[PDB]
């Protein structure tokens, strides 16, 4: 087994000299040994990818897959964190920069069929990661312009150069 | 029939991530002005909505005392009051249900 | 087929564990305060007064019996103690302790603060980054009272040293993300402490350890922190309706 | 932004909503019964009739069927088909549309506004005329062109003639 | 004075600094106030804000991000207040919206901002040539056809109707200043510090005397979003980009014997209240007759 | 191909559909408030409507009395309908009942709830939405119209 993305909560940076940017809060937060299986818990994961923490636990509350309710759980167990173990006021101020999921360790049983075959049976176990950050979401890329792809296009035919020229 | 060939994971990425497969998201929650939960437009608010199911029970759980057979039903309207009330002119006739706690302030008295 | 998970971690205690000890437990100081010492509510204002100051301080170290009756068993248990220059090694301790929580050693605090001490000046700090420091001291430390107790279970005497201190500090408490939490740099706050020390007199070492910080009833509220919080509300059920007390 | 799904009665009062419906449905009749006059309101120069010309159709709405006899005896089945709504929406020149014949926008019966896009709204304010169901383009010659905003009857075919019908036919699924 | 356009309107921002910096050094230590929150959602909420420094709106970021969209006007004590002005003494507050039974505090608060927006359009869009003096704006109640702003042209451009294609550029230029987002900025600033504000215009400087008359203590409001400047009476909504449709309706003529008023009329609604295509002409039409409602 | 079929497809067969229904309508007679899955909802509320015309007929109609015979399984609730549901409905002709969406059941099959009741229960009312006041920003607009209208037509 590895485990370091509990450790990476613990990791202290050195005091900010006046000036300089203000540091938007990173809070690490994951569960272990969920009983939901690996594929069908990514398609929670990726859909609040981006999404400030509020809008996040909205679409959670009313999605029918058995997977909401454990993330939702622990994003608002992550919130409390944030507001009390680190200094993040404004609870409603956090984003989902990064939700995924990875596979845990399984279980392996007999499934039967008939004449006497089998076949194994793999108990399914998942795990999920969330990182909150302090700050308004990112705003979503839009897709290029008509100006933005002839500007590509004009300047891709002026990069040419003579091949094997001299 | 059988498979001729092993799916490579780029094929596969392709079908499992398609757009028709991702959860689309919803844009018709609202806020309950009553309690500040969420709710859908087109639903009755759950929180609220559960209020009244747990008082209903206790409705419902008063009147099986007051009709002991598993067979005995009014033949007359019924009537809820609750503590620090007496029946009406209006009332009279009817089977009257007590129950201890306050009126609430979501059931109205007519 | 037949394989199942392991490590399922859980605490449990029960009273017969605990009373089968082949050894029982050795404490190096005591748990609680015998006494917490009253400063008159005046103090506030002595402290700008010199001669008024001192001299009532005086008395009450000459005049109290309990508190004689004490300072004779330490020097019975143990010569060579002197409560004139008490004071001097108490405000060096005081300053010394301070100064490993802002280079975060904690095997010089364990020698200058006791067991009890500890969990309180580091529990919270742990993942943070303080910096203290020591700028002036506007009144000299005085020692307030002094008091022993018997215990004959194992005829260990504790002594504890109660000191009034005025002292002039900066403190500056950063997040561990580097930015600024409680309080500025270059502000030296005047603040006043009754620290109470305490020492092993059986133990032939017997080190002098700081025991306990007492502040009084009436000190003025500390600095506001910068960070903006809330209370949450009475968290309701949906059959529970709220009720507001006047 | 997110914004939230709208719809033209979530904002709309209890007093305010047959307020609404009364307004929308005054307009309809005031409008419909605006372009009666057809002839009076300076309509497009007739031409008279040449060989090889195309004439108008028409949208309407199939009713039934209907047993008739005809004078030998013989039984026929009829399709009643009723003209509600029919009006020229908009005219497209010959050589914009086929090149060879103009085309003329012909539209169905009456729908309401509250379900159609702003295009096709905004469309039918300049003309003036309530929202149509369908609309179907004719090809007509230009010596048939008729003034958008015409309205058309069931008079326009004459007994005798023989028809075409154009229509989705029933759909039985996969 | 020569003063060019971009000059003044720079005066005047750095004037309304320089206030702002003076109104913050007069707080020197940062102080706690206590805030129940006495809403009907979640009753029994305690804050402890920063004094003149914390607004509602950051108020209304402690419970969730719906209080910071929804909400509109905040109900200090039983004083309407904005979701951008700075909170003063330990108090108690609530939170208003469209949805409520009683929004007749927050549709006045709407109607004056949009007045307010067709001012900063109206007057940056005449040519230099020309001088554009801002009057006030009226306030009309919300059962009027629409909200109205009072502007004085020039006297060589007397006989000049607004064309419809320039009635439209109006509102596609107040539409740009609804697609950039700008906050508005509530100040309180002492009489004679707004007479210099207005010193140009010699109707503010009326508006500004008739206002410090009602108030013994001769204060009066400002407000500014971007780089206009304007006073008006009662607070405005905390955002720009809550309006979503906006249009000018039309302009009218009132001829006084000292001078005359240009009324520019315009509609519009919000994002939450927006209506359909067929009931937003309807109400656009009735917008283009006259509104008089003065007193 | 099912153009036309205005009925649904319930239980075991058609003669199970009915008594899939004859549970129901006879839990929303005694209870006169009952909550399931929104098609067996549906399907239960064209009964509960033309089950209280009978009722309006009376007491001695021998049809209403055999009608109600089959639908009311329980059969102290006979009584019950044609003194206390009849004689409470006599002014409206078909607002007879409710229905509304009650969110998902909160087990594994997470089916569509509905919830469905009689007029004039003597229940605590449900969460009715309610409509948007008159003084709200786009009401008093439209007002306006009406005002304005009503004064010169
Ligand atoms: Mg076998
Ligand atoms: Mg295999
Ligand atoms: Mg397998
Ligand atoms: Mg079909
Ligand atoms: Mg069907
Ligand atoms: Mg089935
Ligand atoms: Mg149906
Ligand atoms: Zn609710």
């Amino acid at each position: 087994i590895s485990r370091k993305w509990e450790k990476k909560n613990k990791i202290v940076y050195p005091p900010q000299l006046p000036g300089e940017p203000r540091r938007p809060a990173e809070i690490y937060h994951c569960r272990r040994q969920i009983k939901y299986s690996k594929d069908k818990m990514w398609y929670l994961a990726k859909l609040i990818r981006g999404m400030s923490i509020d809008q996040a636990l909205a679409q959670l509350e009313f999605s029918d897959k058995k997977g909401a309710q454990i993330i939702k759980e622990v994003l608002l167990e992550a919130q409390d964190m944030a507001v009390r173990d680190h200094n993040v006021e404004f609870r409603s101020n956090l984003y989902v920069a990064e939700s995924t999921s990875g596979r845990g360790q399984y279980l392996k049983r007999i499934r039967y069929h008939g004449r006497g075959r089998f076949g194994i049976m793999e108990k399914v176990f998942c795990h999920y990661f969330v990182k909150l950050v302090e700050g308004p979401p990112p705003p979503r890329e839009a897709p290029k312009t008509a100006v933005a792809h002839a500007r590509e296009y004009i300047q891709e035919l002026r990069n040419r150069t003579i091949t094997h020229a001299l | 029939a059988a498979p001729k060939n092993r799916r490579s994971i780029e094929v596969n990425r392709c079908r499992r991530r398609n757009p028709q497969k991702l959860i689309k998201v919803k844009n018709n929650i609202d806020v309950c002005p009553e309690c500040g939960h969420l709710k859908q437009k087109h639903i009755l608010c759950g929180y609220c909505y559960e209020k009244v199911r747990k008082e209903t029970a206790e409705i419902r759980r008063q009147m099986g005392k007051q009709e002991g057979g598993p067979f005995r039903a009014p033949t007359t309207e019924t009537v809820v009051l609750y503590s620090g009330e007496t029946p009406s002119e209006q009332d009279q006739g009817k089977r009257i249900i007590e129950r201890e706690r306050k009126r609430p302030s979501w059931f109205t008295q007519n | 087929s037949e394989k199942e998970f392991v490590e399922h971690a859980r605490k449990a205690g029960l009273v017969i564990p605990h009373e089968r000890l082949e050894r029982p437990i050795h404490l190096a100081c005591t748990a609680g305060i015998f006494d917490a010492y009253v400063p008159p509510e005046g103090d506030a204002r002595i402290s700008s007064l010199s001669k008024e100051g001192l001299a009532q301080r005086a008395e009450r170290l000459k005049k109290n019996v309990a508190s004689q009756l004490s300072i004779r068993k330490i020097r019975e248990s143990d010569p060579n103690f002197k409560i004139k220059d008490f004071p001097e090694k108490a405000k060096d301790i005081f300053i010394e302790a301070h100064l490993c929580l802002n280079n975060s050693d904690h095997d010089r605090l364990h020698t200058l603060v006791t067991e009890n001490c500890f969990p309180d000046m580091v529990w919270d700090i742990r993942y943070k980054t303080v910096r203290w420091s020591f700028v002036e001291s506007l009144e000299p430390p005085q020692v307030v009272q002094v008091r022993c107790s018997s215990l004959m279970n194992q005829g260990n005497i504790y002594g504890q040293v109660t000191v009034r201190m005025h002292t002039r500090q900066t403190l500056a408490i950063y997040d561990r993300f580097g930015r600024l939490m409680y309080g500025q740099e270059d502000v030296p706050r005047d603040v006043l402490e009754y620290v109470v020390f305490e020492k092993h007199l059986v133990d032939p070492y017997g080190s002098w350890r700081m025991h306990g910080k007492i502040i009084p009833p009436w000190a003025p509220p500390k600095q506001p922190i910068l960070k903006t919080v809330m209370i949450p509300g009475p968290q309701l059920k949906p059959w529970e309706e709220f009720e507001e007390p006047q | 932004h997110g914004k939230s799904v709208t719809w033209w009665d979530e904002h709309l009062s209890e007093e305010n909503v047959p307020f609404v419906k009364q307004l929308v449905s005054d307009e309809n009749k005031a409008q419909l019964a605006s372009k009666l006059c057809p002839l009076k309101d300076e309509p497009w120069p007739i031409h008279p009739w040449e060989p090889g010309s195309s004439r108008v159709g028409l949208i309407a709405l199939k009713l039934g069927m209907m047993p008739l006899w005809t004078k030998d005896g013989q039984k026929h089945v009829v399709t009643l088909l009723q003209v509600q709504d029919c009006h020229v929406l908009k005219y497209t020149p010959k050589e914009n549309h086929n090149g060879r014949m103009a085309a003329l926008t012909v539209g169905g019966k009456t729908v309401s506004h509250f379900h159609k896009s702003a295009s096709i709204l905004e469309f039918y304010q300049e003309l003036g005329l309530p929202p149509k169901q369908k609309v179907k383009i004719f090809n007509v010659t230009e010596n048939a062109v008729i003034k958008p905003g015409t309205p058309l009857y069931a008079a326009h075919f004459r007994p005798g003639q023989y028809v075409d019908v154009t229509a989705k036919t029933i759909g039985k699924g996969f | 004075s020569q003063l060019s356009p971009t000059e003044l309107i720079e005066m005047q921002n750095d004037l309304f600094n320089k206030e702002k910096n003076r109104q913050l050094s007069l707080t020197p230590r940062t102080e706690k106030i206590e805030v129940k929150h006495v809403g009907k959602t979640d009753p029994g909420t305690v804050f402890v804000m920063n004094k003149n420094i914390s607004t509602p709106y950051s108020c209304a970021m402690h419970l969730s991000e719906w209080y910071c969209r929804k909400s509109i006007l905040a109900l200090v004590d039983g004083q309407p207040w904005d979701m951008y002005k700075p909170l003063t003494k330990s108090c108690e507050i609530k939170f208003l919206t469209f949805k409520d039974d009683d929004p007749g505090e927050v549709n006045k608060a709407y109607w004056r901002s949009c007045a307010m927006m067709m001012g900063c359009v109206i007057e940056r869009a005449f040519k230099d040539e020309y001088v554009v003096s801002l009057v006030r704006a009226p306030e009309v109640p919300v059962i009027a056809g629409a909200f109205c702003y009072d502007v004085v042209l020039d006297k060589r451009l007397d006989e000049w109707m607004p064309t419809k294609e320039n009635l439209h550029s109006f509102t596609k230029d107040a539409r740009a200043l609804i697609y950039k987002d700008l906050p508005f900025e509530t100040l309180e600033v002492e009489a004679k510090v707004a007479l210099e504000i207005f010193q140009h215009n010699k109707y503010k400087l009326d508006f500004i005397e008739e206002k410090a008359s009602q108030n013994p203590e001769r204060i009066v409001k400002l407000h500014r979003f971007g780089d206009f400047i304007d006073v008006s009476e009662g607070p405005l909504i905390p955002r720009t980009s809550i309006c979503f449709q906006y249009e000018v309706s039309a302009v009218h003529n009132l001829q006084t014997q000292s001078s005359l008023v240009r009324r520019f009329q315009g509609l519009s609604l919000p994002v939450h209240l927006r209506a359909h295509f067929t009931i937003w002409n309807k109400l656009l039409e009735r917008s283009r007759k006259m509104v008089t409602e003065d007193k | 191909i099912s153009h036309g079929r205005v009925f649904r497809r319930l239980g075991l067969g058609p003669e199970s559909r009915i008594h899939l229904l004859q549970n129901l309508l006879t839990g929303l007679v005694r209870h006169e408030r009952i909550e399931a899955s929104w098609a067996r909802v549906d399907e239960l509320r064209g009964y509960a409507e033309k089950l209280i015309d009978y009722g309006k007929l009376g007491d001695t109609n021998e049809r209403a009395m055999r009608m109600a015979d089959f639908w009311l399984t329980e059969k102290d609730l006979i009584p019950k309908l044609f003194q206390v549901l009849a004689p409470r409905f006599q002014g409206q002709n078909g607002g007879y009942t409710r229905m509304l969406q009650i969110p998902n059941r909160n087990e594994q099959d997470r089916a569509k709830m509905a919830v469905i009741e009689y007029k004039g229960n003597c229940l605590p009312p449900l969460p009715l939405p309610r409509r948007d006041s008159n003084l709200t920003l786009l009401n008093q607009l439209l007002q306006g119209l009406r005002q304005d209208q009503e004064a010169s037509s």
